[PDB]
């Protein structure tokens, strides 16, 4: 609690006894701060969201609820017809390793 | 992403705008679907050239 | 090394239990006009200020100025154990320990180390508020009760010499109403007509442990914060800035 | 389709839709009037002109029903009278359920 | 090979990948963590994927030329003859040697 300035925590939950051969432990810090913001951990230590996965391939800029000039920015400059992208009723094209995500999980990855 | 090494079962998605007349007709007769694999565009037919990432 | 004494140990209690009921870590500035406290929820919702003037203490000796940290949650416990008619003294000497002595029959002694609590510097200023409204904490306690027994969500509409406040639910509706005659509003004034939402567990929250026979001043506008205060011993003042949904 | 090819499904007799119309439509008007037309594209404007003086329609509605078949649809009155003209079947929109049911329940209702 | 874009789009992925990257090294190289380094290293194709699962160390370039030359299953079985011969070193008794070319093998296939 000196270390990381967090005093005000309530709870603080642990395990019974650890899984792996080395036993080691991982430092209070993160726990204090994970417990501050509402998090938790999983059995690698990473925060993880599941969620049904869905495809697409062609999107509009309407209902994803993001500017012309923002896609521009990120690098769509053209629709799939070959028409410069000027409007948001226009259809894009999906690049490879780019993901659209629902609303709970913006709100748990702020 | 290389789409020549990331599964089987994607490599027999259409990437084609509509279908040809002879796929209705064909349907008709009862055929099979390997029978028509040359007439609609899967992504198996793309895999080496550039146009993998490009115009489905 | 300054010392700070009360009279009415269960009113400090009270107030710092209701200061606490939103906020885990406090920063208290200690200063020669009188001792001061700004603080915002982890939610960065509701904004409490906390003003005691010198006037108040019976005995009120500083010299200089200096903040002083402290968990709120031993400095409740500590304070809860008082009762209605002793003498509550805050000491502060050369260490870095906060010294809170009960003086009754018999007096205990109690000591809390000071912990460093990081200092945000935010104010809120003065707004335009349409509506002020100036009601008794009975009325509005068992108001906030019926709209958390209903609803989740409280709508306040202030217009010309009326108040009402509205609870709408998923299938039940409550309305309670009360004009000037009544003894509920005791002040009223209407610059224009106003209509605002705001949550209940805060309200709830804020207008827990509310006397029957006490003064609170609500000033509230279209769509914009609703500001709650009241008055302890005709001087020290308490502040709450809640923002309204959406 | 790519869904049938991956489980070895055996392809089932396919319900008349706007999309196989629009196929048909299109093969009718060449094969007639030797006008090149192709749906979900944009096409020459000579070609529109011609195909509307020969159907007797706004070349408009048909620039529209051809770059979106599935959304703009004709009047009935309009497609019984490309029915009539072309000689292709009626447009599926129109077309009810008629073999859901016998035909002598069709019999005693028509009488 | 590629088109001028999807080129560009790889680049600026991996350019942001390198910006996180540098301020994780940094962060972990204070001691504060179980190691010194970062613990997740990156693959770009399935042989360097192979060589970091399973190993053994040298066998990307070999598995390359092999999917190049043949095709994939005949490049497996080429991995298997080189690993039982001794191309990738000395391990021990055969059955390290089958272990491994197993191993590697399924790897290869998977």
């Amino acid at each position: 609690m000196e270390n990381v300035k967090v005093y005000g925590v309530d709870k603080l939950k642990g395990v019974m006894g650890m899984t792996s051969g080395w036993k080691m432990p991982e430092p209070l810090e993160k726990g204090l701060l994970r417990a501050k913001n509402d998090v938790y951990v999983f059995k690698d230590g990473t925060i993880r969201f599941d969620a049904t996965d869905a495809p697409i391939t062609h999107f509009r800029p309407r209902e994803i609820g993001v500017s012309v000039e923002k896609l521009r920015e990120l690098g769509y400059t053209h629709d799939f017809e070959g028409k410069p992208l000027v409007s948001e009723d226009q259809i894009v094209e999906l690049k490879p390793q780019d993901i659209i995500l629902s609303k709970e999980a913006g709100r748990y990855l702020l | 992403l290389d789409p020549r090494e990331v599964d089987s079962e994607v490599h027999n998605m259409d990437i084609v705008r509509y279908y040809p007349l002879e796929f209705y007709e064909a349907t008709y007769e009862l055929k099979s679907p390997k029978e028509l694999v040359g007439v609609i565009e899967r992504v198996e037919d793309r895999l080496g050239k550039p146009e993998m990432y490009y115009g489905l | 090394p300054f010392e700070i004494v009360f009279e009415g140990a269960k009113e400090f209690a009270q107030l710092i239990e209701t200061a606490s009921r939103l906020i885990d870590e406090a920063a208290f500035k200690v200063t020669e006009e009188g001792i001061s406290m700004r603080a915002m929820d982890p939610s960065r919702v509701v904004l409490i200020d906390l003003n005691l003037p010198a006037s108040i203490f019976s005995k009120y000796e500083v010299d200089g100025e200096e903040t002083i940290g402290v968990n709120m949650d031993h400095l409740k416990k500590v304070l809860k154990r008082g009762k209605a008619k002793e003498t509550l003294i805050l000491r502060k000497g050369e260490e870095n320990f906060l010294e809170i002595s009960l003086q009754g029959t018999a007096t205990r002694t109690f000591k809390l180390p000071l912990i460093d609590v990081e200092e945000i510097e935010v104010d809120l200023p003065e707004l335009p508020f349409t509506a002020k409204v100036v009601i008794l904490g009975d009325v509005i306690k068992e108001a906030v009760k019926d709209a958390s027994l209903v609803s989740d969500s409280m709508k306040f509409i202030a217009k010309e010499n009326e108040f009402t406040m509205r609870a709408e639910g998923e299938t039940q509706e409550v309305e309670v109403k009360l004009t000037l005659e009544d003894e509920g509003l005791l002040d009223i004034e209407v610059q224009e007509e106003t209509k605002s939402a705001y949550g209940i567990s805060y309200l709830s929250d804020m207008v827990k442990g509310l006397g029957k026979a006490d003064e609170v001043t609500i000033k509230f506008g279209n769509e914009m914060p609703m500001q709650m205060e009241y008055y302890i011993r005709d001087e020290g003042r308490l502040i709450f800035l809640l923002a309204p949904r959406v | 389709f790519g869904d049938f090819v991956e489980n070895n499904q055996t392809l089932l007799p396919a319900n008349y839709c706007e999309e196989w119309w629009i196929l048909e439509f299109v093969k009718a008007l060449k094969e007639i009037y030797e006008v090149h037309l192709e749906p979900f594209t944009e096409n020459e404007e000579e070609s529109i002109e011609e195909a509307s003086d020969y159907l007797e329609i706004d070349p408009e509605f048909l620039k529209e029903m051809l770059r979106d078949p599935l959304r703009v649809k004709p009047p009935v009155e309009l497609a019984i009278h490309f029915s009539e003209v072309l000689g292709i079947p009626l447009h599926p929109y129109y077309t009810l359920y008629w073999n859901s049911v016998e035909p002598k329940d069709v019999e005693k209702l028509w009488r | 090979e590629l088109p001028k874009e999807m080129e560009e789009y790889f680049e600026m992925l991996q350019r942001e990948i390198d910006k996180a990257y540098e301020i994780a090294k940094k962060a972990r190289a204070q001691g504060k963590d179980p190691s010194l380094d970062v613990e997740i290293p990156q693959a770009t194709d399935m042989a360097g994927r192979v060589e970091s699962l399973v190993g053994p160390p040298g066998v990307a370039k070999r598995i390359r030329e092999l999917v190049k030359e043949y095709g994939k299953e005949i490049a497996a079985l080429k991995i298997v003859d080189e690993i039982i011969e001794g191309k990738f070193g000395d391990l021990g008794s055969r059955e390290k040697y089958a272990e491994q070319a197993v191993r590697t093998a399924l790897a290869i296939l998977t």
